[PDB]
RNA sequence: AUACACAUUUUUUGGCAGGACGGGAAGAGGAGACGUCGCGACCCUCGCAGAGUCGUUCUUGACUUGGUCGCUUGAUGUUUCUUCUUCCCGUUC
């Protein structure tokens, strides 16, 4: 019984933004905590929001000796701490 | 007593805003739902940065540990 | 006979007494990064197989002629060269921060053959000549100072600025 | 005379020793010079692809030819596909095919020797065609042909590198695409025991106490024997 | 869960460094398993030189998982 | 489910492991404990000039994340 | 209550999935004129790379069988 | 871990620091008594004595052989 | 319980070095060691990493809030060389 | 000579108004009166304003649910 | 094995004392000692060696050295050292 | 090349990493030769 | 031969922000605290033992508890304020 109710939790709580996300295999963009971001479509997930990411571009941001530039990347197998999560959004 | 899980879960359905402890980011939107862990689920997400608007989001899932403090607005 | 990297894989390695660490050199011979004692090391060479993992290399007893032949090794502090027949240092020594070096009881003849210590930039702080035939030569301690004010302590006595000012004089 | 030579201080795990060539970090750069994500492991190799034609790389350029981060990129990739092509034939004389390589460049390549019956003559250094061969002649004195040639030249000069040796190892090349997609489709349980061999052939012996030295070849009544008392021995002492 | 042995500190005077670089006085009321601390008599002293009497006898509250550690002013 | 056990199955890997602190790892994983620490062969390190090391053991906790071969 | 389990393990190959239906008719009318019935059937591949299976099983497979795929396989 | 017992070990601190010593022992929590350890810091420079040491787990980067 | 909370608690009676998260030392007799890592220190010298010391008596610190410890070396014979 | 738990109860019956200090944050600290709380110490606080002292100014924020991380030092005003 | 020392400069530090005895007396073997445990200087050093011969060999040849000045007496330790 | 065999006896197969090792041992023995025919070449 | 390791002390986080190079010296227009470990010594001090005692047996179990002055230009971090020229010795092209 126990178990039940814990995916049910799961399923109607805020995680269903990340569960949507596998099932659709849809792209979501997570802000983390080095100031970089991972747009990326969400292969696997856990309660600790530790995940597995597919088709990675991660963007950032550094200063240089003059105006700001962005800098970006693509990764395209990507397993990622849960730590590192500010935010996860999910968008058209 | 009234708990601030039952405070949270009257305030489900309603427009909030968030305030994390880095307070680099505010985010206000609708409520949708709040897990045991508090875990924030917002939806039509709008970000204010500085006080300023950021940008609209949309729906928007906030860790926990972030939080500062919610607000009602 | 030849210090070689199947020697260089099975000697009795462990760590200094001073916590200096190291791996040692015997197969049957000569070793390194610990006790190169006593096998008959005629010419260093093959010190690749050391990989830098040395603090210290005691290859007092054996019949070395000259010091060269030492690839880079950022580890290496000390070398304990003792009972050995060195008549010649490099120059290109250059292994950065060797900070001691043992030449006693070796065949040292000249000043002149000194001057290569004077590369040693700023780590040859210990340098113990004592048991070679040019301590016996005139103004020896002088004209070690003068020539490599690097070290601090000289045949384990220290330098002292009075002895620097002479070595000024002349 | 040889006792100290080591393959795996050459060759990387993924390499297999020449059987395939490690490309998942080139996408990650290389598809990071992008500033995206819609580029894929495979829709990299496809782009890799068109280095094997003597004329795609030229008039169909992934991105600007340029560039800096494109041209920077190449530069890495050119000479990663040179030393592995080296690596894995050491037996051909290296600097006989480098010369070849460069005789080609200098002859042809910069010659014209991209011609197309409607557009003329295109010139790697201005990526611009050219009416005739006339024309073309008195555009290499030119001060912009000049610039360019003087500014770009080790680019040019990578880049047909990176074209001729890919060319080179056309088998190589596709070994390794077939792998990506193999790997790709495979399971969990599936790409993990792939990994372990290619694991095991990486850290084998080259020589197993195994081997073989001078082997060459040249050029019914079943229920009767029940029956008949057999189901318990019987004995005669 | 273990409870701190505090009892030693009980209704003595103590000075708690906290994080942030902050430092209150006050005397040890109450504590729990989780080294959260009620002090009376609280005063913060401010980076500066001044001190505010926060909770002369209203008493404060100190979560144990900011609390630095804490000095015995007496015996 | 526990994606640490996914971890578990990645032993002799190769990996490039960003952490919390942005130093990068590069080696091959011997094994991974369930704290998710990961010990690590044949591994250059660049701490934000690369040093070479014969094993390194990381604390999970340290792991800002990992990155897999695309063949996987 | 019967124990769950997966019986789909085949994943299409891009360059296959990229051919049109006339494409696949044509390709079957070619290998000897496969004819199908029922709803659903994948595409027919044409190689055995096409097919995801390690290294090991490939090497063997060929070994195993020599030459093109028949219309069957 | 356990193999690393006895070892001369390099361990890199939260803060940076870098300790060396013998691993006589470790716990879950992956604190780690060190005998005979020293610290560095800048890479030698600023290398002090500390002796047996216990470092706390939550503290501890990585080790190294 | 870990076997290095067993040291320290051999470590009682002792005179131990502290240096907590923030950087300070303190140097003392320790009264008491929790499973928590919570010590009670007697007669303390105290460095801060500004270079300043102080003298207290009494010192209790959290058991979170602390880097590392140095004992003495009396207890590296044994028994965890088990 | 009390646990803070009930420290907090009596913060909450008496409705005092109430001043947070936050985890390493000196600029601003929050004050409102404290209708509830929970095991994990999040407080609901009430007409909550947010105090940045770096003369004070603060934001009126209505009804607030602080998480108990924050939470450094509880007091009465 | 190991052998008893006296009569030198203790203006010298510790830890360059103990550096200075270990590089001397490893031309005849082994120095197993880490570290002087007397902590008093004034000469008195212990020098333990994995081999016999090696302290015997050491006693006979580096008697009255001239070590940072003064000429260091050399004997035979009246205990056995606690790591041999 | 099939068969693996040069003129009549058909030699075992071997593994690729030995087939590139010893490539790469005749690549410096190769070396040496292409050295000492040089050298040769300078002393006659 | 027979479950668990995301809610205060640890791991699911309060974190984020011829030319060049070095060295050493001289001449012209880096220094002051506050600590912590070293070169010498006119000094102190003067010796074999983690230390000190006992029960039982040929080796163990219990119980208690460098310091000072110079540097005559030693090495090192907090923390405030405001380079040129010449000669010598090393690397590189």
């Amino acid at each position: 019984e126990l178990e039940e109710l814990e995916e049910f939790e799961f399923k109607h709580g805020p995680m269903s933004l990340i569960n949507d996300a596998m099932v659709t295999r849809t792209p979501v963009i997570i802000s983390l905590r080095n100031n970089h971001k991972i747009i990326a479509r969400v292969k696997a997930f856990d309660r600790h929001c530790n995940m597995v990411l597919e088709n990675v571009k991660e963007l950032w941001t550094e200063k240089k000796g003059k105006n700001v530039i962005n800098r970006e990347r693509f990764i395209s197998k990507l397993f990622l701490r849960g730590d590192s999560v500010i935010v996860v959004l999910k968008t058209p | 007593p009234v708990n601030p899980k039952p405070f949270l879960k009257g305030l489900v359905n309603h427009r909030v805003g968030v305030k994390l402890k880095f307070n680099s980011t505010e985010y206000r939107g609708t409520l949708v739902s709040t897990d045991n862990y508090f875990n924030l689920q917002l939806n039509e997400a709008e970000e204010f940065v500085a006080g300023v608007s950021h940008g609209t989001l949309g729906e928007i899932f906030i860790r926990c540990n972030n939080v500062l403090y919610i607000r009602e607005l | 006979m030849k210090f070689t990297p199947s020697i260089v894989i099975d000697a009795p390695q462990y760590y200094v007494d001073h916590f200096n660490g190291k791996y040692n050199v015997d197969k049957c011979v000569i070793l390194r990064d610990l006790q190169l004692e006593t096998d008959s090391e005629s010419m260093p060479s093959s010190l690749k197989h050391l990989t830098k993992p040395t603090h210290i290399l005691d290859l007092t007893n054996n019949d070395l002629i000259m010091i060269p032949d030492l690839s880079r090794r950022d580890d290496i502090h000390t070398l304990l060269l003792g009972r050995n027949n060195i008549v010649e240092v490099d120059g290109r020594l250059l292994p950065m921060n060797v900070q001691n070096l043992t030449l006693s009881n070796n065949s040292i003849r000249r000043f002149e053959d000194l001057q290569r210590l004077r590369r040693a930039p700023r780590t040859l702080k210990n340098l113990t000549l004592i048991g070679n035939q040019v301590c016996h030569l005139a103004n020896y301690r002088e004209h070690v100072l003068r020539l490599v004010p690097h070290l601090e302590t000289l045949d384990f006595q220290n330098v002292t600025a009075e002895e620097r000012k002479s070595a000024m004089s002349f | 005379r040889a006792r100290d030579l080591d393959l795996n201080e050459i060759f990387t795990r993924d390499e297999q020793y020449g059987e395939y060539m490690e490309l998942e970090q080139f996408h990650s750069l290389w598809l990071n010079v992008i500033k995206r994500g819609d580029c894929s492991l495979l829709q990299f190799l496809d782009i890799l692809e068109l280095f094997l034609d003597d004329e795609k790389y030229l008039l169909t350029p992934p991105m600007d030819r340029k560039n800096d981060r494109y041209m920077a990129f190449l530069l890495k990739l050119s000479k990663y596909v040179e030393t592995f092509f080296f690596k894995s034939y050491a037996l051909l004389d290296a600097a006989a095919v480098e010369n070849l390589i460069k005789s080609d460049f200098e002859h042809s390549y910069c010659r014209g020797s991209l011609r197309s019956e409607a557009k003329g003559i295109y010139c790697p250094f201005c990526s611009r065609w050219f009416k005739t061969s006339s024309v073309f002649e008195s555009h290499l004195v030119g001060k912009i042909h000049k610039k360019n040639e003087s500014k770009r030249r080790n680019f040019v000069y990578s880049e047909y590198k990176l074209h001729r040796y890919l060319k080179y190892l056309n088998d190589e090349f596709s070994r390794t695409r077939s792998f990506v997609e193999r790997k790709l489709a495979f399971t969990a349980n599936e790409r993990m025991a792939e990994m372990d061999i290619l694991t095991q052939k990486y850290e084998a012996p080259a020589y197993d106490s195994t081997e073989k030295e001078g082997a060459e070849q040249v050029d019914m009544p079943y229920w009767l024997y029940k029956l008949h008392g057999l189901d318990r021995e019987y004995r005669c002492e | 869960v273990s409870t701190p042995e505090l009892k030693k500190y009980m209704d003595k005077k103590i000075l708690l460094n906290i994080n942030g670089s902050r430092k209150v006085a006050g005397i040890l009321r109450g504590y729990d398993i989780f080294l959260n601390v009620v002090l009376d008599d609280a005063m913060e002293i401010n980076g500066e030189d001044p001190a505010n009497n926060h909770q002369l006898g209203l008493q404060t509250v100190i979560r144990g998982n900011s609390i630095i550690s804490l000095e015995a002013l007496d015996a | 489910m526990k994606l640490v056990n996914f971890l578990k199955k990645l032993r002799n890997e190769q990996v490039t492991i960003e952490l919390k602190n942005g130093t990068t790892v590069w080696g091959t994983l011997q094994s991974v404990s369930p704290q998710m620490n990961a010990i690590l062969t044949d591994v250059k390190l660049t701490l934000p000039n690369i040093a070479s090391l014969q094993y390194i053991n990381i604390r999970g906790n340290t792991i800002r994340q990992i990155i897999l071969p695309d063949s996987l | 209550e019967l124990e769950p389990f997966q019986k789909n393990f085949y994943i299409e190959s891009e360059t296959v999935s990229s051919m049109s239906e006339m494409e696949v008719e044509e390709l079957r009318l070619s290998l000897d004129n496969i004819k199908i019935k029922g709803t659903g059937c994948p595409k027919p591949v044409t190689k055995w790379s096409q097919l995801g299976l390690s290294t090991d099983t490939m090497v063997l497979i060929t070994k195993l069988h020599f030459g093109s795929l028949t219309p069957i396989q | 871990l356990a193999n690393l017992i006895d070892y001369k070990l390099r361990v890199l601190t939260q803060d940076g620091r870098v300790y060396i010593g013998q691993l006589m022992a470790f716990d879950k929590h992956m604190n780690l008594v060190l005998n005979e350890c020293i610290e560095e810091r800048v890479p030698k420079v600023e290398k002090r004595v500390l002796g047996l040491t216990i470092l706390r787990g939550e503290q501890i980067l990585s080790t190294v052989v | 319980n870990g076997i290095p909370v067993k040291l320290l608690n051999e470590a009682q009676g002792h005179i131990v070095s502290l240096e907590l998260t923030t950087g300070a030392t303190y140097r003392g007799k320790l009264v008491e060691s929790e499973d928590s890592m919570n010590v009670q220190l007697r007669d303390v010298i105290a460095t801060e990493p500004q270079g300043a010391v102080t003298h207290m008596d009494q010192i209790f610190v959290r058991g979170s809030q602390i880097k590392f410890i140095v004992v003495p070396d009396l207890l590296k014979n044994a028994p965890l060389f088990k | 000579m009390v646990p803070p738990i009930n420290c907090i109860f009596n913060f909450l019956q008496q409705q005092t108004p109430v001043t947070i200090w936050l985890f390493e944050q000196i600029g601003i600290r929050i004050k409102g009166k404290i209708v509830g709380f929970d095991e994990f110490m999040n407080v609901v606080i009430d007409e909550a304003v947010e105090i940045p002292v770096n003369v004070e100014k603060g934001t009126p924020l209505g009804k607030i649910l602080l998480k108990g991380d924050n939470i450094t030092l509880i007091t009465s005003a | 094995n190991t052998l008893y020392v006296s009569q030198l400069n203790e203006k010298i530090n510790m830890q360059r004392l103990r550096v200075n005895l270990f590089l001397l007396f490893a031309t005849f073997g082994e120095v197993l000692k880490v570290s002087m445990n007397f902590k008093k200087q004034r000469g008195q050093a212990f020098i333990t060696m994995r081999t016999i011969d090696q302290a015997s060999l050491a006693q006979i040849s580096l008697n009255g050295e001239r070590f940072f000045g003064k000429p260091l007496k050399v004997e035979f330790s009246k205990s056995e050292t606690k790591t041999l | 090349i099939a068969e693996n065999k040069i003129y009549k006896f058909k030699k075992v197969k071997r593994k690729r990493k030995q087939i590139i090792l010893q490539q790469h041992e005749i690549n410096i023995f190769l070396r040496d030769y292409q050295e000492k025919q040089q050298t040769f070449n300078k002393i006659n």
